[PDB]
């Protein structure tokens, strides 16, 4: 099932990147 | 693209990106990593990281590619992850070589 | 892994701790070896070995 793992991977890169952009946005300097 | 099927590349592609997420999500938290810019710093809190999705991917590309980048890890966890994912890169360009040989 | 006898994978990774460990106390016993935090300023400590 390679192509299918692959899909569940590329779910969890998926969900990380669209948490990823407000990380992006939410931290600065202190 | 011959010497290696054209299932291990599939693997392979979506594997740097798979270490990179995990590489990120790790490295935006650090109890070791938040540090100050200033080079000369006069014990100021102005700390953070510098580990973003393009840092991080890139580097996942650039270890891969076997020519050194930057974001030498610092703490434990993103050391380790580096650590095994050199390895990993360090024998399939190993391994493409011996059989294309 | 096949293409080396396992002794050389044992001998391999105590190799690289030894190396280590001994890198770090010739680093200690060593006066070139504690660069100054805050470059620019001339009067501070040199406790920054890096390492």
């Amino acid at each position: 099932h390679g192509t299918i793992i692959g899909v569940t991977s590329g779910i969890v890169l998926v969900l990380l990147i669209i948490s990823i952009l407000v990380q992006v946005k939410q931290p600065r300097k202190k | 693209l011959n010497p290696l099927s054209p299932d291990i590349w599939m693997y392979v592609l979506l594997a740097c990106l798979g270490v990179s997420c995990v590489l990120f999500v790790i490295a935006r938290f650090s109890p070791y990593e938040w540090y100050n810019p200033h080079p000369c710093n006069p014990d100021s809190d102005v700390v953070e990281n510098n580990f973003t999705l393009l840092n991080s991917f890139w580097f996942g590309v650039g270890a891969l590619m076997q020519q050194g980048s930057e974001l030498m890890p610092k703490a434990l966890s993103t050391r380790i992850v580096g650590g095994i994912w050199w390895f990993f890169t360090l024998i399939i360009i190993s391994s493409y070589t011996a059989n294309l040989a």
